[PDB]
RNA sequence: AGAUUUGAGUAUCGUAAGAGGACUCCCUUAACUUAAGCAUAUCAAUAAGGGAAGGAAGAAAAAAUAACAAUGAUUUCUUAAGUAAUGGCGAAUGAAAAAGAAAAAGACCAAGUUGAUAAGAGUGUAACUAAUAGAAAAGCUAUAUUUAAAAGGGAUAAUUUAAAUUGAAUUCAGAACGAAUAUUGAGCCAGAGAGAGUGAAAGCCUCGUCAAUUUAGAUAUAUCUUGAAAAGAAUAUGGUUUAGAAAAGAGUAAAUUUAUUUGGAAGUAUAAAUCGAAAAGGUGAUAGUAUUCAUCAAAGUCUAAAUAUUACAGGAAAACUGAUAGCAAAGAAGUACUGUGAAGGAAAACUUAAAAGAACUUUGGAAAAAGAGUGAAAAGAGCUUGAAAGAGUAAUAUGUGAACGGAUAAUUUAUAAGAAAAAUAGUGGAAUAUGUUAUAAAUAAAGAUGUGAAAAGAUUAGAUAUAUAAGUAGUAUAUUUAAUAAGAUUAUGUUGAAAUUUAUAA
RNA sequence: CGAGAAUAGAAACUCUUGAAGAAGUAAAUUAUCUACCCGUCUUGAAACACGGACCAAGGAGUCUAACAUGGAUGCGAAUGAGAAUAGCAGGAAAGCUAUAACAUGAAGAGAAAACGAAAAACUAUGAGAGUGUAGAAAUACAUUUAGCAAUAGUAUCUUUCAA
RNA sequence: AUAAACAUACUUUGAAUCGGCCAAGUCUGGUAAGCAGGACUGGCGAUGCGGGAUGAACCGAACGUCGAGAUAAAGUGCCAAA
RNA sequence: AAAAUGAAGACAUUUUAACGAGUAAGGAAACGAAAUGGCGUAAGGACAACAAAAGUAGUAAAGAUUUAAAGUAAUUUAGAU
RNA sequence: AAGGUUCCUAAACAACAUUACUUGGAUUAGGGUGAAUCGAUCCUAAAUUACAGAUGGAAAUCCUUAAGAAA
RNA sequence: AAAGAAUUUAAAACAUAUUAGAUUUAUCUGAUGUGUGAGACCGUAAGGUGAUUUCUAGUUAAUCCUUUAAUAAUAAGGCUU
RNA sequence: AAUAAAAUAUUACUUUGGAUAGUUUAGUUUCCUGGGCGAUGAAGAACGCAAUGAAUUGCGAUAAGUGAUAGGAACAAUAAAAUGUGAAUAUCCAAAAUUUGAAUGCUUGAAAGUAUACUAAGGUAUAUAUGAUAUUCAAUAUCCA
């Protein structure tokens, strides 16, 4: 075998030994231990978004990735100003990608403020922001007796449907064919009635709790669920459904523009 | 073992550090140990050694009691009047001894040896009252889990079990063929060896009751 | 283990084993592979009998990642999901619920047609397939998906 | 004369220089070497020469990748990868996006706007200023939403750094030695059996070591006080009457040529000569024009963290060397010594436990010698041991132009093998052999197949409490309420191999 | 007279020397036979070929990186993941654990575009297993059956202008 | 016909080597050469032993350490066994 | 090389048969019937008086000089100083 | 000029001066160099080197009164 | 001529219309609006319709591969001789 | 034929030499923490200082050491003196710190020196480039009575 060795230059120079690796672990760790015990959320790894990774070869994987968009944030009902304050990262560089990108990052930020527990700016209980909780939990308990009200006379036919769906799909793994068909009937219609203002901002969870200290949110909030085994019912359009032609007329489409073109100008 | 960092185990660094201490450390090195009577009146073990002291030499040729005459802590010893060698033309010189083989039998107190006594004192009570009440600790962890017996069982003899269990595990019959030769030889030569001892032994109590 | 090597057992021995006539000298016909088409042509004609030459086009920034094209051959796509489920639905047919084989979700993104498929109809998910593969797939009652 | 511009002298308060340069940022067109010659190429951002820095430095917030279900400052590690590419296409040279981690942080000038404009600038300070990316000022306002009187002080606690202190258990007994730590016997401590010293080998003689204490120094770490908890202020989307009806980096980008460089190949980067933009434009690496598409918005600045280190200082370790070894240097070693100079550059460890380093007599000019004495022992300072080469003394043996070696015997010397004992015929059987029993021990099971329990969890459906919430069973946490699916782990039945081989006592 | 065979018969000893030194061995000398200077280049050196005055200590196939064959080892369509890195107890350059990016392999041909493997194979000789007879000690024949590895040759299929 | 089962067929990995020299019921150039160059085989190199007094190649014959015999080349007046 | 025996003896088993010259060069370790067998230098991890004081050592270590013994050899062992 | 205590004296002869030495430029210990007038210091010769200026990527080079609000 | 549901709620580019202001220059700056660009087929009645793909018959066009966002005519590079 | 003077060989003892063995206050490598110089004069060089010192060590005309704070009875080769009313010893402290050296008033060869100002002798300041402020000036350079 013809050797291809590039030891002609001084390699004695160029020796890199990484009799340092031990203890970088250790200063690392230290110095990680050392973050929590100052503030213990700096060292929390900030939340990060659930982005794609590029080129085909990779595209079907979610990774983490730099700071949420500023429609995300505004999306989620969080002030891009706040954000940054209660460990959420922003990038204002990143262009959103698609929709479904837009959805999936959006409910990472309203799942993250769900869990999210902000404590008093000032330790004392004659906080302002304390203070003023007391004064309009009154109000709250009038607007949050109308929040219940809605989304339960609202949602309570599809709630029926959706409930006799997993009662006849557990049935069925002791039908479906009406079953589903009218919950789907249902979601067109509902879709229908929605096409109307809601807040431009949520407000911020504070409070007074004893301190559970976690190190990151991002293992909290898995990036993607559990992949079970999907099965499907076979129909007679399945079968039909030839593939490769499909494959080859897809490829034979954009392979005779250059034809299209050319008999254009003659 | 040794678990502080900052201190070395290395022999080479003691050595060069015991040559090149200064005198404020050559003083706490060479200590004596007081005597019976001594250590009962100040319940001291131990103290660094001075001039005008009465020490009992414990270990060498003459075992003499004198008084120190000399503390040279560049050389690491002590000089006693009485033990003296004669320089061939007729002077007498001091014979060097080290204070690790002597004992104090009459302090030179006069001030500060005083201060440093009592001193001395307290910190041996104060450790004592701790350790008791570290034992105590240790104790009431052995009642709690063994209501029935008390600690001075560690102190006394220990009877082992004499219950001889065996286990069966189908790996004894391989056990000969998993020795290499020179382990193999050995182990054998050990079981012929203990069965020849074995059959002095039946030999000579048979030749007994009988 | 140097006390393994031949210089232990070549003590003794005036040339350690390198000859007197031709003796061991620091070089036995350039550095590296001199020669190429002088006196080392025979081992190049040889050996690497198109080692000198060019063939095919240039790539100037080649993106080899587009390249990058998992296969799976159609014996071998019952094993992504296992014998247990492959038994379980060993009895299907037309109408009822039949497992899907992700080949993607698993890395493999064409499906080949290569060995025998088992008699059960499958749904079969992927980004390309061939002309064999999805003969085989149909034949034995299934069907076939595309993907991205 | 006076108002400015420009340039000097002097005075005051400061600033630069030099050392070091291991790591960091750069300037410069080395050659030996490889190509079996050699001239491009390689050696090679390599040697030497030169400049500038800090505890790190450099870089850093897209005129960036990609063609995707797309990402998103910089830096460093893994992989891509000896791959694309470059090359007398020879020898050889050779990246980067993607992807996985360590760490994470973003802010400013210029230009534009506001102009009863603000001791120094009006040839302009100051204030506002960007991804819904035509901003910018004054006053009203609606909705969400953030919000204790900041900063600086004082105190305690916690986390750390250093110093000091403390820190167990035979000052045990016998024998013997110049000497006990060794040896014999009897004990004890141990969160301490790492190590050093001690006439000689020590867990318990000293110093330390394990567990600790105290005192000082910081943290942008929390609490309480100063400190009132108010007035207000702040973020974003609107409406309203005025004010205004913009800007976005020029000898720069690019072009023709030359030279170096690059994996970058009809030009990747830098520089020089010439030329030189914009009602913008750059990139999509095969030159050109056109039409679409995608993605950024250059020509000013700053920015912690992850990273490097064989200067030097302080420490800790070692399957490293043990005085021709390991640094050149284990002693007044870059010393002695050489050279006009740049520069070159060694050798040399050990008496004894303790100098107790002979001390007085005789001979000799003296050095010394012989006695004498010290010491366990001269080990006597040219001092632990003391080899070979070379000598001297003693003992033994041999002999005509070499000597040595080998086989075989003779002579001389040395080494060196032993205490039992015969035949026949009265007693006397003694280990052992045979087989008879008794005992002891060892030696047969790999599996296969049934029936339960079960922790931490998962899912689904309710309840309570908290927070936040008006659109396809709200969401999240804590405690329970039932139910289904599995469950690591785990308990116990059935099934299925003996009858031999040694030792012991008669 | 006499082979085979059946039947009966018979072998246990002496001398000398040796702790006053046997047998053997060693050293020195003598005597017969025998013996050119080692290392090296070379067709050929004891060579009038070169190095060697003598002695002590030092003294020369090693280390890093890529590939291949081969012998022992683990796992096996997977192997490795002591990739970085992240955790655990113990205080630790040691040890243990991380459903994981990737490396090599499972698919091959083409410069590239574009593609991407069965007639559930065939033939030949071949490893092994039985039954019977006999020699008669082992073993030697007759016959029934299976035909793996290996080699060679066939159809069939993927890619290439071309296998 | 004769021989051949530690027969036969090999596969993989690799060392050293390709300065040669001698003999002859052989040849070519040359007056000739212990010269130069070739065909076939055997040797020396890599090889000691017995004989030719001595010798790289000649003749006999190839070697673990020994004892006893029959031999080979060649010898039997003495050196020297006959 | 072939037969026989084979958990441990021991001398790397027992028997029979054939063989053994050699420069350059090769035969790494392990492999019970062992796919060559061994000696020596130094360091690291274990083992070394099996009954609770467990290799040797001031009743003389290492080293040096010699005398003898074992081994074909590399070398090892012991005595005396 | 170069050397550097070799100068003088005393004690002493282990080493060194190719024998020896009671001698010595050798060992040890002391002592010794006095300037208004002699020289250096002052001036300039061949020549040499600065601030500013000029040149250079750089180290640095050139200029010595020309280029300077300098001397 | 023969088979053919197509997967399922959070949205911005602006081609524009139509207005509120400013401007004269190669004119711009906000907001309102529909489509674009959208995809849950009608079935408890057997299932039809229907995008999209297949075969056959004429038509016009392109046709060795590449310059890696897509084409074109030039240019350049590949493959065989 | 004879000699063993010389020569040779073995062992014991002694000698010249320093191998071997035992040993280490020295090195080498890796890792952790820092990476803390200078016009307030650095690094380097020179000279001087101990009761008896030549080197070396420490130090600077206050000299092998001064004050202060810790520290508790020594040093020693030989004398002295001091010393619990405080000896050794330790230091990121205080005072002090000669001639030079970037070297910086001018000069410097191995050069001895020397000018001015302020507070005879002593001590300070005065190099080059440069920022801000103050003051004095120069040029019709632009206006201008």
């Amino acid at each position: 075998a013809v050797s291809n060795i590039h030891f002609c230059k001084d390699w004695r120079s160029k020796v890199h030994t990484w009799f340092k690796q031990p203890f970088r672990k250790i200063r690392r760790h230290q110095t990680r231990v050392e973050k929590a015990k100052a503030v213990f959320p700096a060292t929390i790894k900030s939340l990060k978004p659930s982005v794609h990774c590029m080129n085909q070869r990779f595209n079907y994987k979610l990774r983490l990735g730099r700071g949420f968009t500023l429609k995300e944030l505004r999306a989620a009902k969080i002030d891009k100003n706040l954000a940054r304050t209660i460990g959420i990262a922003v990038d204002p560089r990143r262009k959103e990608s698609s929709k479904e990108c837009l959805n999936r990052n959006a409910q990472r930020l309203t799942e993250y403020m769900n869990r999210l527990v902000v404590l008093p700016k000032v330790h004392a209980a004659t906080a302002k922001r304390l203070v003023l909780n007391k004064k309009n939990a009154e109000a709250k308990t009038k607007k949050a007796a109308e929040i219940k009200k809605f989304i339960a006379e609202h949602n309570k036919t599809i709630k029926e449907l959706k409930i006799k769906v997993a009662a006849a799909k557990k049935d069925y793994a002791k039908e479906l064919k009406a079953c589903l068909k009218g919950l789907k009937k249902a979601q067109v219609a509902f879709a229908a009635q929605v096409a109307k203002k809601t807040k431009q901002f949520n407000k911020l969870p504070v409070q007074q709790k004893e301190a559970k200290q976690v190190l990151d949110a991002n293992k909290v909030i898995r990036l993607t669920a559990p992949c079970t085994l999907e099965t499907k019912t076979l129909t007679k359009g399945m079968k039909a459904f030839d593939a490769v032609a499909h494959l080859r007329k897809a490829k034979n489409v954009a392979k005779a523009v250059s034809g299209i073109v050319k008999g254009q100008k003659k | 073992m040794k678990f502080n960092c900052k201190v070395s185990s290395n022999p080479s660094k003691a050595r060069k550090a015991l040559y090149t201490a200064n005198a404020s450390q050559r003083a706490l090195m060479m200590s004596a140990r007081l005597s019976k009577e001594l250590r009962e009146k100040y319940n001291v073990i131990a103290i660094p050694i001075h001039k005008d002291d009465e020490v009992k030499i414990i270990k060498g040729h003459q075992k003499v009691a004198g008084k120190v005459t000399a503390v040279r802590r560049s050389k690491y010893v002590i000089n006693i009047d009485k033990l003296t060698k004669t320089k061939a033309n007729g002077q007498t010189v001091p014979i060097a001894i080290r204070p690790s083989n002597v004992i104090i039998t009459k302090l030179f107190l006069n001030k500060d040896r005083e201060a440093l006594l009592a001193k001395k004192a307290e910190s041996r009570k104060s450790y004592k009252e701790l350790v008791a009440k570290r034992n105590e600790e240790v104790a009431k962890a052995f009642t709690a889990v063994y209501p029935a017996l008390n600690m001075d069982i560690f102190g006394k003899k220990v009877e082992p079990i004499t219950e001889k269990k065996p286990i069966r595990i189908p790996s004894k019959k391989m056990a000969e063929k998993l020795m290499s030769k020179p382990t193999l030889r050995a182990y054998k030569t050990g079981i012929k060896v203990h069965k020849a001892k074995n059959a002095i032994a039946a030999y000579k109590a048979a030749l007994a009751k009988k | 283990a140097t006390r393994f090597r031949q210089t232990r057992r070549r003590r003794g021995h005036v040339s350690m084993g390198y000859g007197r006539i031709g003796k061991h000298r620091k070089q036995r016909g350039g550095r590296g592979n001199a020669g190429g088409q002088h006196h080392r042509k025979t081992w190049f004609t040889t050996f690497h009998p198109d080692y000198f030459g060019k063939h095919g086009m240039r790539v100037f920034h080649l993106k080899a990642n587009k390249y990058y094209c998992p296969s799976i051959n159609v014996d071998s796509l019952w094993s992504l999901v296992g014998k247990d489920v492959q038994a379980q639905y060993k009895n299907a047919k037309v109408g009822e619920e039949v497992p899907v084989i992700d080949c993607v979700k698993h890395g493999y993104f064409k499906v080949l047609g290569k060995g025998f498929l088992p008699k059960q109809p499958v749904i079969v998910r992927a980004r390309y397939f061939s002309e064999k593969a999805q003969q085989k797939i149909k034949a034995v009652g299934g069907a076939c998906e595309l993907t991205a």
